[PDB]
RNA sequence: GAUGUCGGCUCAUCACAUCCUGGGGCUGAAGUAGGUCCCAAGGGUAUGGCUGUUCGCCAUUUAAAGUGGUACGCGAGCUGGGUUUAGAACGUCGUGAGACAGUUCGGUCCCUAUCUGCCGUGGGCGCUGGAGAACUGAGGGGGGCUGCUCCUAGUACGAGA
RNA sequence: AGCCAGGAUGUUGGCAAGCAGCCAUCAUUUAAAGAAAGCGUAAUAGCUCACUGGUCGAGUCGGCCUGCGCGGAAGAU
C-alpha cells in the first residue's frame, strides 16, 4: 500500500453549495433571489459576530491533498511505471509524491 | 455504590474511610452498603 | 441432614411418620423394634425424640433420652389445644402434684448440685403456656 | 366538605341513567353535606343547562334559599352547560367526574396515586378552557409590528399540553419502576392472581383474611388506592402472589382509567382474575356489566377469570359451593368474608385453576435419601409419607414438571421413578 | 508508632548497608533496596535496626512505622521467600508455567499469557493451582492481583481465579 | 435504485400486482434500495381472492431495477421495470411459490436461495 | 424622533442535568435483556399522514431519534401558512353605529455594505549586503459515527425457553 | 484493638426447629449464653453475633464546648 500526495485540480472561487455541500433553498414557493445562498450565518447579537473558521465561499482545489492506503497493482522497472488502484489527486501530467502507507 | 451527601454506617461491619479527600463507607458483609459522599 | 418427630408405636401411618428418622438412613425395622420394645413400658403416645448417631450402611446405634414434659400436662386439663396468648386466657390451672410428677421425668438425668433448682425450669413452660401455680 | 345541592335526572329512555343511592354514597364519601336532592325527568339532555330552564331556575332558587356552596350533578355535563348554570346561580357546579376526581385527590396518599390523580385533573381541566378572561386584552398590530405572535388561548393550550406531557413522562418512569418490581417475579415461574371487582365487594377483607396481612377496609366507597401483593399458599403449585386492587364504579371517567395505566399493570398481566361480586347488591347484573366494560376499556378481558360471590352471610339460609362449567372447570365460587365459609373451597378451586400435571410418582432408595428429603421439601413437599420393611422408605410425591426436571438434573437420578 | 518502637532484629547472614536514606539488604534469596521517606532516621546500634523521626516533620511517627514494616518485610523476604497461592475454579480452567510465563485458559476465545516480573518464580503442582514465590511482598501481591484480574471470582458459582485463603461469598440465583 | 413512494411490480404469484415502497430498510437516512435490498411496502393493487390484499403492509426484496447492477468487470444489467418479491414480515421468506421474469446473482445469499431456486433465469 | 411577532427553510454554536456509542459500582445481575447510580460532551443523533402550527396522535424506521442556551439563535439570509389593517359572510351581543382572545373566503415583506466580523486572494515594508531554492516546526485548523452477519460456540450459564 | 476457647437442659417453648409472623420472654448447670443479631436453610443441620475467661505490658475508650478546614457544589462565545 502507498500514500500519494499531489495538488488537486483547481476549481477557483467556489460557492457554498459546491464547496461545503450546502443544501439549496426552495427553487419555487416564493423564494426571492435566495436559491443557492448560504442562508443564515450566525445568531442575534449575543455573539454579535461571525465565528472564525466558518464554511463560506472561496477558493476550492489547487491545494495539497494526500490519498492514503492505495494498493500497488504493478511495479515495472524497465518502463519506470507504478500502477496504483484508484484515483489520485491532480491533473494528468502533475507531480505526485508516492510514499509507503503509514497506516497500512 | 450509592452516592449521597449523608453517608453512615448501615450495620456493624461498615467502616468509614477517607481516601482521596472523599469519605467512603466500606462494608465487608453487604456490598449494598458501599457509599461515597458526593 | 434433617430431623422430624417420630411416632413410637405406629408403623405405616400415611401423614406423619415415614421420613421422621428412618429416611435419614437408619434401619427402621430394627430401630422401631428395639426402641418400640423399650417404649412398650413407656406410657401410651409419648413422642420421645432421641439424639441420632448412626451410619449409612444398614447399621445404627442410639443413645438414651428421657421422655418429654410438655405433652404430659394436657391430660388432666381436659383440653387438647393452645391459646393465642397465655396470661389472659388459660386452659385450667393444674396442681403442684401434677407439676412435680411431670418434673420427675427430668430428675434421673440431671447433674445439678441442688435438684430443687429444676422447679423454675419446669414452671417456665407452665407460665409460657398458662399453667400458673396456686 | 361544604354545603351542596344534589341533582339527579331519570333518563329512563337510554342507558345514560345513574343510581341516586350510589351517587349519594359518592357524595358522602367525598364528605359533602347535602342540603337538598332535586329530581327531574327528561327524554334527552337540554343542550343549554343540561336541564330545563324551569329546573335550572328551581336549582337556583334552592341554592338561594338553602345558602348552599356547590351544586353536584350526577351526570357528565359540558363546559358550556356548566357556564350557563354558573351564570344562573353564582354557586359553583361540580360534575360527577369532578366529584370522583376530588374523592381520589383526597384519598391519594402515595406518590403514584398523586401523579395519576393530577394527570386526570389536568386532562379534565384541559377540556374546560372556554373562557379566556384576562386583563391584557386583544393585542392589536399589523404586518411587521411587534407582538406575542399568537393568541392567549393558543398559548394556554400549549402550556397545558406541555405540563400534561411532563406528568405523563414521570408516569412512564413510575411504570418502569413497577415493571422492574414485576419482572422480579416473572423470571421465576410465579403464579399471580389479582382480585378485582366493584367497590365495597369485600375483596380487600378477603385479601386480609387469606393473607393474614392488615389492609384498610371499611364501609367507605373507594377505600383502597394502589395495589398490595402478598404471598399465599396453594396446595398444587405452592407459592402464589395475591394482589389487591383499586375498585371500580359504574362509568369510570376515561381520563381516570388512562391515568391508572401504571396501577392496572397487575390486572393486565395477572395469571388469574378473581372477580369478586357482592351477591346482596340488587344491582349485581349492572355491577357485572360495569366491571366488564372497564375491563374491555383497559383491554384485559381475555385473561382467565373466576367469579367469587361474597356476602352470602347476608343471603338467608345459604351454604357455600362451587359452580362448574360444561368442561368441568370451576367458573364460579361462593363464599363469605367474616364467617370464613367457602375459603377452603376457594383454595381448592385455585389449586385446580392453574396446573399442568396430574401424575404422581413413588420413590424409594437405600440410605442415600436425606438429600431426597431436602430436595423434595425444597421444591414442594412430600405428598404421602411412610416406611416399609428392611429400613426402606416409600415416598409418594406430586410436584410440577419443572421441579421434576430440575431435581432430575441436580440429583444423580438413579431412583428410576421420577422423570 | 508502636511498630516503630519495636526494633527489627536483623538475623545473621544478611548484609545491611545504610547508604543515607537509601537502604540495601542482601541475603540468601536476593538483594532488596528501598529509599525511605526523608522524615525517617534508620540507625544501627546493635545486631538490630532502629527507626525514628527526624525533627521538623509532622508525619514523622507515621513514616517511622511504615519504614519499620517495609524493612521487616525486606529482611523476612531475603531470609525466606514470600509465597502466594492461587486456585482456578472452572469447568475447563487451567494454568501452566513455561518459564517466567504463565499460560492461562479461562474460557476466553484466546489464551492468556502473563509474563512474570524479574524476581518472581511460578510453579503449578496441579493444572488448577499456581504457586508464586518471590522476595518482594509488594511485587508478589501485585502479580497475584494481576492474575486474579483476568477472571476474578463471580458470585453465583465461584468461577475463576481465587486466592487459596479467600472466602468467596456465594449468593443464590434468582428465585425458582 | 428504489426510494420511498416508488411503485414496483410484483415478480411472484402472491397476488399483489403493484406495490409502493414506504421505507427503505437498513440504516438511518438511507436513501436507496438496490437489487437484493429489503424494503417495506404497501400493496396498491391485488388480484381478488389472493393470499394478500389491497392495503396490506409487509416486506419485499428488490429483484429487478432499471438502474441496474454493476458486475466486477464493469458491465451493467438494466431492466425495463422495477420488480420485487413479497416476503413475510417476521420470517422474510417469500409469500408466493412461482417467480416470474429473470433475476440476478446479487440474490446469491443464504436467505434468497428460495427465490434463486424457482427463478426462471439466473 | 420604531429593538419587525409565531411557525417553516438555510446555516449553525455552546452547556451537560447523556439519547446512542466507551469506562465502571450496585442490582430483586443464573444467561440474553434490563434498572439505577458514578465518570465521559469525541463523533453521531429519523422519514412521512393530519394540522399555519411548536407540540400532539398515528405509520414506518434507527445505535440513537437527548434536554436546554444562543433577541423563546437565525426576515439589511428566504418564506408569509398563523397573528395584528382596509372587502364580505354566519353564530352571538347591542335600539344602532359597531363589537367578539368565535368562526370563513380574500388580501404590497425595501435597502448597491462605510466600520467590526468572517471566507478567499493580493500590494508594501520588514526580517540588517543582495538573490534563488529546500526545509525545521512555535502555533493553528480538519478528522474521531455506527449497524448487521459469521467464527470462538449452540460453548459458558441455564430445568428448559 | 490484636492472637486460642465455650453458645448447652427442658425445647422443634406455644400458635416454623432461635432465626415468616404472633404470645410467654423466665430458669438452668454454671466462668456465659438474648426462647436468640442478620445470613442461610422449604425449614432443621450449619453460620456465628450478644454472652465469659486465657495470653498479650503503657496508655485507652467516647460524650460535651469551641478555632480553622472537607463533602453536599451542574450551564450554556
Ligand atoms: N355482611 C358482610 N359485609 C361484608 C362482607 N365482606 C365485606 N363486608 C363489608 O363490606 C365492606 C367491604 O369493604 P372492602 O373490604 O374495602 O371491600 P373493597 O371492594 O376492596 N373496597 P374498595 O374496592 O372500594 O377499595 C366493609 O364494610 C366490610 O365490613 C361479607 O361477606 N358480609
Ligand atoms: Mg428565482
Ligand atoms: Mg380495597
Ligand atoms: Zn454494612
Amino acid at each position: 500500500k502507498v500514500d500519494v500526495t499531489g495538488t488537486s485540480k483547481g476549481k477557483g472561487f467556489a460557492g457554498t453549495v459546491k464547496r461545503w455541500n450546502f443544501r439549496t433553498q426552495d427553487a419555487t414557493h416564493g423564494n426571492s433571489l435566495s436559491h443557492r445562498v448560504p442562508g443564515s450565518i450566525g445568531q442575534n447579537q449575543t455573539p454579535g459576530k461571525v465565528f472564525k473558521g466558518k464554511k463560506m465561499a472561496g477558493q476550492m482545489g489547487n491545494e495539497r491533498v494526500t490519498v492514503q492506503s492505495l494498493d500497488v497493482v504493478r511495479v515495472d522497472a524497465e518502463r519506470n511505471l507504478l500502477l496504483v488502484k484508484g484515483a489520485v489527486p491532480g491533473a494528468t501530467g502533475s507531480d505526485l509524491i508516492v510514499k509507503p502507507a503509514v497506516k497500512a | 455504590m450509592k452516592v449521597r451527601a449523608s453517608v453512615k454506617k448501615l450495620c456493624r461491619n461498615c467502616k468509614i474511610v477517607k481516601r482521596d479527600g472523599v469519605i467512603r463507607v466500606i462494608c465487608s458483609a453487604e456490598p449494598k452498603h458501599k457509599q461515597r459522599q458526593g | 441432614y434433617v430431623k422430624l418427630q417420630v411416632a413410637a408405636g405406629m408403623a405405616n401411618p400415611s401423614p406423619p411418620v415415614g421420613p421422621a428418622l428412618g429416611q435419614q438412613g437408619v434401619n427402621i425395622m430394627e430401630f422401631c423394634k428395639a426402641f418400640n420394645a423399650k417404649t412398650d413400658s413407656i406410657e401410651k403416645g409419648l413422642p420421645i425424640p432421641v439424639v441420632i448417631t448412626v451410619y449409612a450402611d444398614r447399621s445404627f446405634t442410639f443413645v438414651t433420652k428421657t421422655p418429654p414434659a410438655a405433652v404430659l400436662l394436657k391430660k388432666a386439663a381436659g383440653i387438647k389445644s393452645g391459646s393465642g396468648k397465655p396470661n389472659k386466657d388459660k386452659v385450667g390451672k393444674i396442681s403442684r402434684a401434677q407439676l412435680q410428677e411431670i418434673a420427675q421425668t427430668k430428675a434421673a438425668d440431671m447433674t445439678g448440685a441442688d435438684i430443687e433448682a429444676m422447679t423454675r425450669s419446669i414452671e417456665g413452660t407452665a407460665r409460657s403456656m398458662g399453667l400458673v401455680v396456686e | 366538605g361544604e354545603q351542596a345541592v344534589l341533582v339527579h335526572i331519570y333518563f329512563a329512555q337510554d342507558k345514560d341513567m345513574e343510581d341516586l343511592q350510589e351517587f349519594e354514597s359518592l357524595v358522602s364519601s367525598a364528605g359533602v353535606e347535602a342540603l337538598q336532592v332535586i329530581t327531574g325527568s327528561r327524554k334527552a339532555p337540554h343542550p343549554k343547562y343540561f336541564v330545563g330552564e324551569g329546573k335550572a331556575v328551581e336549582i337556583a332558587e334552592a341554592v338561594k334559599a338553602t345558602g348552599a356552596s356547590v351544586v353536584l350533578f350526577d351526570h357528565a355535563l359540558s363546559p358550556a352547560q356548566e357556564r350557563n348554570l354558573e351564570r344562573l346561580c353564582e354557586c359553583r357546579v361540580i360534575d360527577r367526574t369532578g366529584l370522583i376526581l376530588d374523592i381520589f385527590a383526597q384519598r391519594a396518599r402515595t406518590h403514584e396515586g398523586k401523579l395519576q390523580v393530577e394527570l386526570a385533573q389536568l386532562r379534565h381541566l384541559a377540556t374546560r378552557l372556554v373562557r379566556g378572561w384576562t386583563h391584557l386584552e386583544r393585542q392589536k398590530g399589523g404586518i411587521g409590528l411587534r407582538g406575542p405572535g399568537e393568541t392567549q388561548l393558543e398559548t394556554d393550550r400549549r402550556l397545558l399540553r406541555n405540563r400534561i406531557v411532563q406528568i405523563q413522562s414521570r408516569l412512564e418512569r413510575v411504570e418502569k419502576q413497577r415493571e422492574q418490581g414485576r419482572q422480579s417475579r416473572i423470571k421465576a415461574d410465579v403464579p399471580t392472581v389479582s382480585l378485582v371487582g366493584y367497590t365495597n365487594a369485600g375483596k380487600s377483607t378477603l385479601f386480609n383474611r387469606i393473607t393474614e396481612a392488615r389492609v384498610y377496609a371499611a364501609d367507605q366507597l373507594f377505600a383502597t388506592l394502589d395495589p398490595t401483593l402478598r404471598r399465599i399458599d396453594v396446595a398444587d403449585v405452592g407459592e402464589t402472589v395475591l394482589a389487591d386492587t383499586v375498585g371500580f364504579i359504574r362509568h369510570l371517567p376515561h381520563d381516570l382509567v388512562a391515568a391508572f395505566k401504571a396501577t392496572l399493570q397487575e390486572t393486565r398481566q395477572a395469571t388469574l382474575l378473581l372477580h369478586v361480586i357482592d351477591a346482596a347488591d340488587v344491582r349485581v347484573q349492572e355491577n357485572i356489566e360495569a366491571v366488564n366494560t372497564v375491563l374491555e376499556e383497559i383491554d384485559a378481558h381475555e385473561i382467565p377469570t373466576l367469579l367469587v360471590m361474597n356476602k352470602i352471610d347476608m343471603l338467608e339460609d345459604f351454604e357455600p359451593r362451587i359452580d362448574r362449567d360444561e368442561e368441568n372447570k370451576p367458573n364460579r365460587v361462593w363464599l363469605s368474608a367474616q364467617t370464613g365459609a367457602g375459603i377452603p373451597q376457594l383454595f381448592q378451586a385455585l389449586t385446580e385453576r392453574l396446573s399442568g400435571e396430574v401424575a404422581q410418582h413413588t420413590l424409594r432408595l437405600p440410605p442415600q435419601e436425606g438429600r431426597l428429603r431436602s430436595r423434595f421439601y425444597q421444591l414442594q413437599a412430600i405428598e404421602k409419607e411412610w416406611m416399609e420393611e428392611d429400613g426402606s422408605v416409600s415416598l409418594q410425591v406430586r410436584m410440577p414438571i419443572v421441579d421434576w426436571r430440575r431435581l432430575c438434573k441436580q440429583e444423580p437420578a438413579l431412583i428410576d421413578y421420577l422423570i | 508508632s508502636r511498630v516503630a518502637k519495636a526494633p527489627v532484629v536483623v538475623p545473621a547472614g544478611v548484609d545491611v548497608k545504610i547508604n543515607g536514606q537509601v537502604i540495601t539488604i542482601k541475603g540468601k534469596n536476593g538483594e532488596l533496596t528501598r529509599t525511605l521517606n526523608d522524615a525517617v532516621e534508620v540507625k544501627h546500634a546493635d545486631n538490630t535496626l532502629t527507626f525514628g523521626p527526624r525533627d521538623g516533620y509532622a508525619d514523622g511517627w507515621a513514616q517511622a512505622g511504615t519504614a519499620r514494616a517495609l524493612l521487616n518485610s525486606m529482611v523476612i523476604g531475603v531470609t525466606e521467600g514470600f509465597t502466594k497461592k492461587l486456585q482456578l475454579v472452572g469447568v475447563g480452567y487451567r494454568a501452566a508455567v513455561k518459564g517466567n510465563v504463565i499460560n492461562l485458559s479461562l474460557g476466553f476465545s484466546h489464551p492468556v499469557d502473563h509474563q512474570l516480573p524479574a524476581g518472581i518464580t511460578a510453579e503449578c503442582p496441579t493444572q488448577t493451582e499456581i504457586v508464586l514465590k518471590g522476595a518482594d511482598k509488594q511485587v508478589i501481591g501485585q502479580v497475584a492481583a494481576d492474575l486474579r484480574a483476568y477472571r476474578r471470582p463471580e458470585p453465583y458459582k465461584g468461577k475463576g481465579v481465587r486466592y487459596a485463603d479467600e472466602v468467596v461469598r456465594t449468593k443464590e440465583a434468582k428465585k425458582k | 435504485m428504489i426510494q420511498e413512494q416508488t411503485m414496483l411490480n410484483v415478480a411472484d404469484n402472491s397476488g399483489a400486482r403493484r406495490v409502493m415502497c414506504i421505507k427503505v430498510l437498513g440504516g438511518s437516512h438511507r436513501r436507496y434500495a438496490g437489487v437484493g435490498d429489503i424494503i417495506k411496502i404497501t400493496i396498491k393493487e391485488a388480484i381478488p381472492r389472493g393470499k394478500v390484499k389491497k392495503g396490506d403492509v409487509l416486506k419485499a426484496v428488490v429483484v429487478r431495477t432499471k438502474k441496474g447492477v454493476r458486475r466486477p468487470d464493469g458491465s451493467v444489467i438494466r431492466f425495463d421495470g422495477n420488480a420485487c418479491v413479497l416476503l413475510n414480515n417476521n420470517s422474510e421468506q417469500p409469500i408466493g411459490t412461482r417467480i416470474f421474469g429473470p433475476v440476478t446473482r446479487e440474490l446469491r445469499s443464504e436467505k434468497f436461495m428460495k427465490i434463486i431456486s424457482l427463478a426462471p433465469e439466473v
